[PDB]
């Protein structure tokens, strides 16, 4: 971080709050980790 | 033409109301909530080989299995005369098109939930007095009947005359050459479901000749070296998409018309038909024929489910019935490969090879359905899977007799 | 009216074509394999009578 | 004889005579083919 280089991953969820939103230091467990119940990955190509 | 279809509503499997909720009405592909002319709608535009199935619909026969209970739940006519309404849902008018919410000012009577209601068809006088408009409904109800009279795979009907293919049939069939069985089912169904045809129409005797000509290929009897009349179905590697069939035309050594008629109903006991687009296509491709031409005879009560026992004019038990030879995908294809080796199409090494490559494929079919039934039980509400139980999947009934039927159907 | 000879010749050519017809849907796999997965595509095709 | 189709009541749609006598009024089968012309999207594999 002291060099502008966050680790971990990046979540994209539409949380529309009003309180102290905190992108960096996230309170609580991250919603849906990899390999969680019904959490499919994207096949290499990513085709739709 | 024809107007007198005797139907039968889907079984409840011991559940309170019909296995489907409100959301199923506004999810059907094609024409809004119109269940008629649906089935092969989600397959109208092909993107690839991969079978079309989402989250709610965990399989190929899932789209149809749902439009069945949804169909019967709104079939008071033909079985009562009225229009009724189930959970605030009814048809627009007498023609019976899409299903809209119960109209105000003059709402229909609430439908009395009942299991296995016999459809008489003539009970609804408006049908015959408006046949050219509500014709698809005849083909569809017939489908639901063939699907309802079985707890394990749709019971269609093969035939084949004593004499060779007509002169008008051979000229009509030479147009569906490079067309997979998956597509032949789509063209067959979409045909008999849009305009009142005749029982002796050219496109009817050819599509029937195309169905029974497909069974021989599925059994292996009608391979590359043994055509019925120059038509067969070349099968690709089972590990490389076995769904591909295609009606190839050749000039080899044809078979020969049988000594007698081989009219016989067929079924697929193994719950594999659910995820196999090839099995569902073969079933619905034959049903298109028994639609314009009602059941050639009655169905045998020999086995079948505990609810199809002695139906009005569908399943009998006397002498006017035709035996139903049910098979199993795995042993059927295992015997289908065995036919290829007998005549010398494949080496004696590719005999036990294609068996392991297919049994592994059919395993994927089993591993899938078992994982879906547990995810979507039955007491939850809907029935996209149909409770088959895990005690089966490999208890092959008289599949060995279905194979002996193909050998007799093409001597 | 159509002289059986001419009607028969065409009924042959219609077959010549169908013979070499290619299931449009399989076309995705042909490209997928012919290219070794390096390139993967999708080609919607409205199936018709 | 030239017109077994048009005249004779025992005609059979599709029946010729061919090897022996060229019939005139037959029963052809007018087709209406469409020629689909594919043009799809094409995704690469993605580094890894």
């Amino acid at each position: 971080n002291l060099f502008n280089v966050a680790r971990g991953n990046l979540y994209l969820v539409q949380t529309a709050t009003n309180g102290n939103w905190s992108p960096m230091a996230p309170v609580a467990a991250p919603p849906f980790v990899r390999g969680g119940p019904n959490v499919r990955v994207v096949g290499r190509f990513g085709t739709i | 033409a024809q107007r007198q279809f005797f139907g039968l509503t889907y079984n409840f499997y011991g559940q309170p109301a019909p296995l489907f909720d409100l959301n199923d009405l506004q999810e059907l592909a094609g024409c809004y909530a119109r269940p008629w002319t649906s089935r092969f709608s989600h397959l109208a535009i092909s993107t690839g080989s991969l079978p079309v199935w989402s989250a709610r619909y965990p399989s190929v026969a899932s789209r149809n299995i749902v439009v069945n209970t949804l169909l019967g739940a709104h079939l008071n006519p033909f079985a009562g005369g009225q229009i009724t309404s189930h959970q605030g849902i009814t048809w627009r008018d007498p023609v019976l098109s899409s299903l809209a919410p119960v109209p105000a000012i003059q709402p229909p009577p609430v439908w009395a939930v009942a299991e296995n209601v016999l459809l008489d068809s003539n009970n609804y006088p408006t049908y015959v007095l408006n046949l050219s408009s509500m014709w698809p409904i005849n083909q569809d109800v017939h489908i639901m009947t063939m699907w309802a009279l079985s707890d394990q795979g749709p019971i269609y009907h093969l035939e084949v005359p004593v004499d060779p293919m007509p002169a008008a049939t051979t000229a009509a069939l030479m147009a569906y050459t490079g067309v997979p069985i998956a597509h032949l089912a789509q063209t067959a169904y979409r045909f008999a479901g849009q305009l009142p045809q005749s029982p002796d129409s050219t496109m009817v005797s050819t599509i029937r000749w195309l169905s029974a000509i497909w069974f021989g290929s599925l059994t292996g009897r009608l391979n590359r070296s043994r055509t019925c009349n120059g038509f067969y179905f070349e099968f690709a590697k089972p590990a490389l998409n076995p769904d591909q069939a295609v009606l190839k035309w050749n000039d080899g050594a044809r078979a020969a018309p049988p000594a007698a008629a081989q009219s016989s109903y067929i079924r697929c006991i193994s719950p594999h038909w659910q995820h196999q687009i090839v099995e569902v296509a073969g079933a619905l491709m034959s049903q298109s024929v028994t639609a314009v031409t009602g059941l050639p005879a009655l169905i045998d009560e020999a086995t079948l489910p505990a609810w199809s026992q002695g139906v009005a004019n569908l399943t009998g038990n006397g002498q006017g019935v035709v035996p139903c030879l049910d098979y199993n995908p795995v042993p059927m294809a295992a015997a289908r490969h065995l036919q290829w080796r007998q005549d010398g199409l494949i080496t004696a090494a590719q005999e036990a090879q294609l068996n392991n490559d297919y049994t592994a494929y059919a395993l994927t079919i089993e591993r899938h359905l078992t994982a879906m039934l547990v995810a979507n039980p039955i007491a939850a509400g809907r029935m996209p899977i149909q409770p088959f139980n895990a005690a089966d999947f490999g208890q092959a009934g008289q599949t060995a007799a279905a194979v002996a039927l193909a050998q007799a159907m093409f001597v | 009216l159509c002289d059986a000879l001419t009607l028969h010749i065409r009924e042959t050519y219609i077959m010549l074509l169908r013979s070499m017809h290619q299931d449009p849907t399989q076309i995705v796999q042909i490209v997928n394999e012919c290219a070794n997965n390096l390139l993967n595509s999708t080609i919607p095709i409205s199936l018709r009578p | 004889l030239r017109w077994p189709g048009l005249v004779d009541p025992n005609y059979r749609v599709g029946t010729n005579d061919l090897p022996n006598r060229i019939t005139l009024y037959n029963s052809l089968y007018r087709y209406n083919f469409t020629y689909p012309t594919l043009d799809g999207i094409m995704y690469v594999r993605s580094a890894t």
